[PDB]
């Protein structure tokens, strides 16, 4: 089976290609209509895998430098190996003396296609966590944020270095380890600074300091300082927003780590409580008369702070990315905080972007401590300073990448002229990655081909490691094996990989032409892979390998990702942030939410996202990745409002309500961005959240009529 | 000699009461201690004049070339036995003023038409008196309550100022004391930093408060600096002071409100917790470069945040060299004699110190700098802000702990407890016939008319110059009214008025009869010292000599009884005008390069500018007391002797003091008896000049010499640096610089014959 092939190659190598059988000619690949692409998860969890602990063996040719992998032919008696990418002959290091046909090294065995090596690089650097805390909030939210920050401080390893920057009307850089006194350097919340300027102003040499000190050393002092942290003393007049200098403080946090510990893993964790009202990076005017930018205000050229504001945080992002540090944003407020401007910081570094209502919520407190999830051994599940190197066969060139990465502009033979998204390179830098981080790599064409993925990072224990995943897929003569290629079509992967592109274009200079293009490719796909007599719409039939694809496009073009005029700019930047990050399983849930049905007649069963699944005697459980919604039918709502549940006769009914709630509590612990929960029913005010999730090709239209304008156009 | 005059006036006027009832009366000399009673005109302790009888025609003023000036010490310390000033309140209407010249109500306004209306002496305009103040008459132009109300019979009193006098028409806030300390290596090593902190705890208790209140309303803030400013949070509720360090020097800002300027009694335990740590805090500091102007810029902005005046107590070590606004280079350069641009050596290097001074005065900010130089420091630049602001500059050359410790702590106790006002403006109004045209003192001005003083104490003094306008009247004379609007240490707007009348005369004889030589020198000294910043020194010195000669030539030529062509005829008032004038011309400020540091030149130039007449008389003609002759168990005052090396014996011991230094001179044949009863060591060769600290051992003489040293220091604001000197080949080369009647410029008999050769040039 090919469904078995996709699931086994995903759990093993952490990859999912749009096509698992590739055309050998450049022309027919162009007409394939879905470029040869793949979701790649570099650090996909592999409990089974054991780190090797020895340096990898690389091909001696300079421009290749590929890692020893099972695809290389080996002459054991001659003690040589031929690199399957450039056909170069290479010898084995002297430690590989006893290699044999029956006692071969691990990296040559097919099962260990993807493996991790332990690098003997030499510097075991400690981790670095810098807190940048907003003080322009109420005592309730601050007292809880103080409670949460001490909780994270208790989990950090003893050797890690911590720092604290508090900002209000002015920015403060506290000196830890102050004895019998507390001193803090202060800066204007209106002037930007460079890394060299702050290096000289704080009194520091080039390349433990007084601001970043070990956890085992300053735990008493810091947990006392976080407890004594009160809010911004500067009062706020009427009709005015507090003078909050978010952009200035983040710039100092970037420059501080830029001149003390550059080129090493670190996390800049900035917690904000509202929008930036004092530039640079200004989001909105200080007066409360001027409202926050709206997707309408920003489309009528009525947001005089967006262009200059996003530009500021865009420069801070490339500064932190090049230096090798991670910028996290934990924004909790009752209105927008500037995530549309500040999106670039946790999007280029592999940082997190957490949006919520306030810090005193069980929503945030839970989400924040999931960031510090340890493995079984007791080490964090974070990875820093990632360098992703991809090599391909000479018949294959890389277009580009989409996702949390920064180009290194490493030109080479595996770099295609026509680049897509983050392209013009075969090397990318991912500052912060997790086992969930997933990139989209797009390829091109000009016996089986090969692609090797090399990833070097710093493990949270400090150890330096390299992850290599090598995969190979069979070539094909499309003039003879169209059936062999269409059998390798990954409709799930191709749906996300195409959605990945359509959203990146929405960031891009392009307008609503994405809708016009997303349908043109769907028409092109159905035209080529559909069995039909032309001009007969009913004659059109899908192959099962392609059945769900037109349904995936329907829910994509109608989703919140492309129709942003129903959410706020900070919300749209939040949804798109997590979609470019998740693997396949979660990305599908995002586009097409899951739905469950609970009834007396039968166990829980998934059902279609149409109104035909909404019944009076059935409880529904919707699962868009961002929120959980339990919906009670009209008949069950009446039985619920009467009080049958307490009555010991209806033991069956009290359990019928508990079945979806228990399964809802499950998903409120595993999912890293804990979703918003909704307990609504037939006729509730929050029932709008379910009914909304249930020339151009078509306007807003049901699924069936979307298939008809697809059929009659595919046959013309 | 000057001594023969001082004692001749002490004998005729000492121990007697001088009542200022006469219009153009001539008060005693400053040296002459006498009880004063305020009838009519103001006391000479407040205001003395060059001449108490002005010429009536401007052409006559050009003839005698006698300067018409006055030296006002508006807040002089009234003695305990002299009646204090009375506070006057005229209700909501505010103090009664003339509607033309805006002169305040004073005894010079005669009531007429039944007291219904009054005519101002200054302009003669008539104002219908407000009814509430009206309804009082006397048989002959005397308010019935004329005697009861002080604004009608006294010449010195105070008014209550309404809201339309205050800033923004709102009642002012009490001032604040901001103590700012240099903490570079220079002051850590010589042990000055912990000294300031330890002794501050004691004298923070003694911050001035009024009798009507129970605790001083002056709040207190704290800052340390070394090229980087250190603010301190000392709110009442903190068990541990917070530090906020500012490095954005250049665009300096105050990062704190409410952690600053707290009532000392409220945050007592918190401040003392800070004063114990600051010495330990910067002990291992190796920083040597420091800032200066950003420290004043910071203390000024802190006073603007709390919206209140204040006084900055700055303690500084050496030259500020760190890259910042106000950075001073070493600009000492061969540029003084006939340089025609020597005036640059007495001016601030950058142009910002004037602008920083303007910003301070506008917001009522004063700075008193305590300078501890060990090298060149550029007093001309550092002291410009603490001088334009009405503060003081305390300079201690090459500070050493075992010596100048007592001298500095005595000056710090003094400048804290000074009866000081804040955000003050002075306005000298005159009658129809003249007006104030020039001003001298620690002050700043924008309007020709108004003098602005950020802070003024009992020791400051302003010298005002008058120029003729139209013609004076012999019947009315010439009237002066000085008004000083300010803010009290309890935060209350208050006026102080000084009224002084003088008589005009159409006769040149009455002009010279009514001259005070002590006051003439005070104006001439300041006059030259201000023109130093504009004209070459040899030019100014020619102006001084020619004007002195032209004065003594017009007395001789115009009305002097016919005398011989070899004699110099000078009146009784100007007996010693040539001697004093020759001493001012020998002060280092107007002299050449060799052996005189420019910083000492800039230091002495600033000191005189703020001098009261009493002081100006001592700094220029020091007091020389012989000690050996003094007989024990005798009246304490020993008569002064003329200031020359001639009146000295090898055997003899003398005391010299000009108000800033005090020298204990010892002859080579000094009797070992007195040396044992004072210095505790047997012989003359057993004294160590370098150990010039206060010696206490002794019973007849060491208590007698220490008694006469105390009475000399009494009326003097600066505590004098004692300097013990032996006779032959010792550091007495500095001691001879104060024996001003010695050559060292021309001599006395030469300057007299110099005055006479131009006495005959003005043929008559
Ligand atoms: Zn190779
Ligand atoms: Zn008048």
């Amino acid at each position: 089976t090919y469904l078995e092939f996709i699931q086994q190659n995903e759990e093993r190598d952490g990859v999912r290609f749009s096509w698992n059988v590739w055309p050998s000619s450049r022309l027919e690949a162009t007409r394939m209509v879905v470029p040869v692409a793949a979701l790649f998860t570099p650090l996909k969890e592999r409990p089974d895998l054991p780190p090797i602990q020895y340096e990898p063996v690389l091909c001696s040719r300079t421009t290749c430098r590929a890692v020893l992998n099972p695809l290389c032919q080996v002459d054991y008696r001659a003690k040589l190996w031929a690199c399957n990418f450039c056909y170069q002959r290479n010898q084995f290091p002297p430690s590989y003396a006893g290699i044999s046909e029956l006692n071969q090294p691990a990296e040559l065995l097919p099962q260990f296609s993807s493996i991790e090596y332990v690098v003997l690089r030499g510097p075991q650097m400690p981790l670095i966590f810098l807190y940048v805390v907003d003080t322009c909030m109420e005592d309730e939210d601050l007292q809880a944020l103080k409670e949460s920050m001490q909780m994270s401080l208790s989990l950090l390893p003893p050797t890690a270095l911590v720092g604290l920057i508090t900002f209000g009307r002015m920015v403060q850089v506290h000196e830890l380890g102050c004895e019998g006194i507390s001193k803090s350097y202060v800066f204007r919340g209106t002037k930007d600074l460079s890394a060299k300027q702050l290096q000289e102003m704080l009194g520091l040499s080039k390349v433990s300091n007084r601001f970043l000190q070990p956890v085992q050393k300053i735990d008493m002092n810091l947990t006392d300082l976080l407890g004594e942290l009160q809010r911004d003393p500067w009062p706020v007049p009427q009709g005015k927003r507090p003078l909050r200098s978010s952009g200035v403080a983040l710039s100092i946090a970037v420059g501080l780590l830029e001149c003390t510990f550059p080129n090493t893993g670190a996390r800049i964790m900035m917690f904000i409580g509202g929008p930036a009202t004092q530039g640079p990076g200004m989001v909105v005017g200080d007066e409360l008369k001027t409202p926050i930018r709206s997707w309408h205000d920003i489309d009528k050229d009525n947001a005089k702070y967006v262009k200059k504001g996003t530009k500021h945080f865009e420069a801070l992002a490339n500064r932190a990315a090049t230096t090798g540090h991670v910028i996290d944003i934990y924004a909790c407020a009752l209105d927008q905080t500037g995530l549309l401007e500040m999106k670039c910081c946790p999007n280029l570094t592999g940082g997190y972007m957490v949006m919520g209502d306030s810090f005193n919520t069980s929503l945030f407190k839970q989400t924040f401590q999931r960031v510090f999830t340890k493995d079984m051994h007791g080490q964090f599940k974070m990875g820093f300073g990632g360098t992703l190197e991809i090599k391909t066969s000479r018949e294959i060139k890389i277009s580009g990448a989409i996702g949390p990465c920064v180009s290194l502009n490493s030109k080479g033979p595996c770099v295609s002229e026509n680049e897509i998204g983050t392209g013009g390179t075969c090397q990318w830098k991912i500052c912060g990655l997790s086992p969930t981080t997933t990139l989209a790599i797009y390829f091109e064409v000009v016996g089986r081909g090969a692609i090797q993925f090399v990833t070097q990072y710093q493990h949270s224990s400090g150890q330096r490691r390299i992850r290599v995943t090598t995969i190979a897929r069979n070539w094909a003569d499309a003039q003879t094996q169209i059936q062999n290629i269409a059998a390798s079509f990954d409709q799930e992967a191709a749906a996300i990989l195409m959605a990945r592109l359509a959203i990146y274009r929405a960031e891009t200079e392009e307008g609503p032409d994405v809708l016009r293009w997303l349908d043109r490719q769907l028409i092109r796909l159905c035209q080529k892979f559909g069995e039909y007599h032309k001009d007969d719409p009913s004659s059109f039939r899908f192959s099962e390998t392609f059945s769900l694809y037109p349904q995936f496009m329907f829910h994509l073009r109608r989703s919140s990702f492309l129709q942003v005029f129903n959410n706020s700019p900070d919300e749209s930047s939040y949804y798109r942030h997590h979609f470019m990050r998740q693997d396949l399983t979660q990305s599908l849930i995002m586009i097409q939410p899951i739905l469950y049905a609970y009834s007396f007649s039968g166990p829980p069963e998934p059902v279609l996202l149409d109104s035909s699944s909404i019944l009076a005697d059935r409880i529904l459980l919707m699962d868009t990745f961002f929120q959980i919604l339990i919906y009670h039918g009209e008949t069950i709502a009446q039985w619920r409002k009467s009080g049958y549940q307490d009555m010991p006769e209806y033991e069956n009914f009290r359990h019928l309500l508990q079945a979806p709630v228990d399964d809802a509590q499950e998903i409120l612990h595993s999912r890293f961005p804990m979703p918003r929960y909704i307990d609504t029913e037939h006729g509730g005010s929050q029932a709008r959240f379910l009914l909304s999730k249930v020339p151009i090709l078509t306007d807003d239209v049901s699924l069936q009529v979307f298939m008809d304008h697809l059929k009659k156009l595919a046959v013309s | 000699s000057p001594i023969q005059v001082i004692e001749n006036d002490r004998a005729s006027r000492g121990g007697q009461v001088y009542a200022t009832n006469t219009r153009g009366q001539i008060p005693p000399l400053v040296t002459t201690d006498c009880m004063i009673q305020d009838q009519g005109n103001a006391s000479p302790r407040f205001i003395r004049c060059t001449t108490y009888c002005f010429p009536c025609t401007s052409d006559m003023a050009k003839q005698a070339q006698i300067p018409l000036a006055a030296v006002i010490k508006p807040f002089a310390t009234i003695p305990s036995n002299e009646s204090p000033l009375y506070l006057v309140n005229h209700g909501e209407s505010g103090p009664v003023r003339c509607n033309r010249c805006k002169a305040y109500m004073c005894p010079f306004m005669q009531f007429i038409e039944g007291g219904r209306r009054y005519q101002c002496g200054f302009c003669n305009c008539v104002n219908d008196v407000p009814p509430f103040y009206f309804q009082h008459l006397d048989h002959i132009g005397r308010r019935l309550d004329h005697y009861e109300k002080p604004e009608l019979s006294l010449g010195s009193y105070e008014y209550v100022a309404t809201l339309d006098y205050c800033r923004k028409s709102k009642p002012p806030n009490p001032p604040a004391f901001i103590f700012m300390i240099d903490v570079s290596y220079s002051n850590i090593k010589n042990g000055l930093v912990k000294l300031i902190c330890e002794e501050l705890k004691t004298m923070l208790e003694k911050i001035p408060k009024e009798e009507q209140e129970e605790t001083s309303a002056i709040r207190v803030g704290f800052i340390t600096y070394n090229k980087v400013l250190h603010f301190f949070n000392v709110k009442s509720n903190l068990a541990q002071p917070q530090m906020m360090v500012v490095t954005d020097v250049g665009e300096v800002f105050v990062p704190l409100l409410d952690g600053f300027l707290v009532n000392y009694q409220e945050s007592q335990s918190v401040i003392h917790n800070l004063l114990d740590q600051i010495p330990d805090m910067f002990a291992d500091s190796n920083e040597n470069e420091t800032v200066f102007a950003p420290v004043i810029q910071a203390g000024m902005e802190a006073l603007k945040a709390a919206d209140c005046p204040g006084k900055l107590f700055i303690f500084h070590s050496s030259l500020p060299t760190a890259e910042a606004p106000g950075k001073l280079k070493n600009r000492d350069d061969k540029k003084l004699v006939n340089t025609d641009k020597e005036k640059i050596l007495f001016q601030p290097q950058t142009n910002v110190y004037d602008s920083l001074a303007k910003d301070c005065v506008a917001h009522g900010c004063s700075v008193t700098l305590f300078l501890f130089p060990s090298q060149y420091v550029d007093v001309a630049s550092l002291g410009l802000v603490p001088q334009l602001t009405g503060g003081t500059l305390y300079k201690y050359n090459n500070f050493q702990m075992h010596l100048d410790r007592q001298q500095f702590l005595n000056d710090l106790r003094n400048d804290i407890e000074k009866k000081i006002g804040f955000d003050a403006i002075m306005r000298v109004r005159t009658s129809t016939g003249f007006r104030a045209t020039d001003f001298f003192g620690g002050i700043l001005m924008n309007n020709t008319t108004d003098v602005e003083m950020a802070a003024i104490d009992c020791d400051k003094a302003v010298t005002v110059e008058f120029k003729h306008d139209d013609k004076l009247s012999e019947d009315s004379g010439a009237l002066i009214q000085c008004a000083v609007l300010y803010t009290t240490i309890s935060g209350q707007r208050r006026l102080r008025i000084h009224n002084l009348g003088l008589n005009c005369s159409s006769q040149l004889a009455d002009l010279y009869k009514s001259c005070e030589t002590d006051a003439l020198i005070n104006f001439f000294a300041k006059s030259a010292f201000k023109a130093v910043l504009h004209q070459p020194l040899k030019v100014i010195r020619e102006i001084l000599v020619n004007q002195t000669a032209h004065m003594l030539a017009c007395y001789r030529k115009n009305c002097a009884s016919p005398s011989a062509a070899s004699q110099l005829i000078l009146p009784d008032s100007m007996k010693v005008l040539p001697v004093y004038m020759n001493c001012l011309l020998k002060n280092c400020v107007l002299l050449s390069r060799p052996e005189i540091s420019t910083d000492e030149r800039a230091y002495q130039r600033q000191l005189v500018m703020t001098m009261g007449v009493a002081d100006s008389q001592l700094f220029f003609y020091p007091q020389l007391l012989p000690i050996h002759t003094l007989d024990v168990k005798s009246t304490m005052l020993p008569a002064a002797v003329r200031c020359s090396e001639s009146r000295l014996s090898e055997e003899g011991i003398f005391l010299l003091a000009n108000g800033l230094h005090m020298f204990l001179w010892l002859g080579v044949s000094s009797p070992p008896e007195l040396i044992q009863g004072i210095f505790n060591v047997p012989s003359f060769a057993h004294i160590n000049t370098d150990m010039t600290l206060l010696p206490e051992v002794g019973n007849p003489y060491s208590q007698q010499l220490r008694m006469i040293m105390g009475i000399i220091q009494q009326k003097r604001p600066y505590s004098m640096k004692l300097t013990i000197v032996k006779q032959r080949e010792q550091p007495e080369m500095v001691f001879r610089q104060f024996l001003v009647e010695d050559k060292g410029g021309s001599s006395y008999v030469d300057f007299l014959c110099c005055v006479h050769k131009e006495i005959c040039q003005l043929l008559n």
